[PDB]
């Protein structure tokens, strides 16, 4: 929409959650759970693959 | 909302015109510029509690922190009806230290 603007990945993803109607500090305190869960689901993709 | 469908930028609005056997659409869209960097943090400890943005982030200008609206930069002092309390503060990765002003109590002196 412009010129990129850096912002903390984190702190992006709280943005996302926001955008469908969940509070940020949700994923604030569980930022490990929901990190390791896109791992194991990014590496569930290649193993079909 | 849907991005890029009625130009580049956040769309404004759109104005039509013919063409011979077409349409010309003029697209108005907001377009951000001269965009400064500042340091920042997901919440704010206070009396052991984390404090988040209603709406913003909070920013340091190297010693002082404020909310902003995250599209436009206008900094605001942090309050307890600029944000929200959730827990305490030994869960959040890369909490910071600050006050967080009350109006009512320095009201009743
Ligand atoms: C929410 O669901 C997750 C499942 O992804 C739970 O986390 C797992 O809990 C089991 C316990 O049976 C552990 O063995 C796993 O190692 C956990 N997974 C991860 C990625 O940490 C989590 O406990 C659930 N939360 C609640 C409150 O029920
Ligand atoms: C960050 O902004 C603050 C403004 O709140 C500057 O601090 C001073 O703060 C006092 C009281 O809050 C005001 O009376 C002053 O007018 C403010 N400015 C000055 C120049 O004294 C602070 O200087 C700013 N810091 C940086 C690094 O820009
Ligand atoms: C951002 O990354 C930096 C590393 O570049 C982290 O700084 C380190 O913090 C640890 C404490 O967890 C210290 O032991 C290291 O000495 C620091 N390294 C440097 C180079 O400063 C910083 O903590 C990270 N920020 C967050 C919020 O995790
Ligand atoms: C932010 O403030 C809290 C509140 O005091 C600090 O917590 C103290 O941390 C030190 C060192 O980690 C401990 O020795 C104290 O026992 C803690 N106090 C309490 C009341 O728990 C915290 O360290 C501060 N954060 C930073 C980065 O300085
Ligand atoms: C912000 O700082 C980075 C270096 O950390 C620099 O590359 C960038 O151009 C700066 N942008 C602005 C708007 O100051």
């Amino acid at each position: 929409a412009g010129a990129a603007l850096q912002i903390p990945f984190a702190m992006q993803m709280a943005y996302r959650f926001n955008g469908i109607g969940v509070t940020q500090n949700v994923l604030y305190e569980n930022q490990k759970l929901i990190a390791n869960q896109f791992n194991s689901a990014i590496g569930k993709i290649q193993d079909s693959l | 909302k849907r991005v890029d469908f009625c130009g580049k930028g956040y769309h404004l609005m759109s104005f039509p015109q013919s063409a011979p056997h077409g349409v010309v659409f003029l697209h108005v869209t907001y377009v951000p510029a001269q965009e400064k960097n500042f340091t920042t943090a997901p919440a704010i400890c206070h009396d052991g509690k984390a404090h988040f943005p209603r709406e913003g982030v909070f920013v340091s200008n190297g010693t002082h922190w404020f909310v902003t609206q995250r599209n436009f930069y206008e900094p605001q002092i942090i309050t307890t009806d600029n944000t929200f309390v959730s827990g305490n503060c030994d869960v959040v990765i890369g909490i910071v230290n600050n006050t967080v002003y009350d109006p009512l109590q320095p009201e009743l002196d």
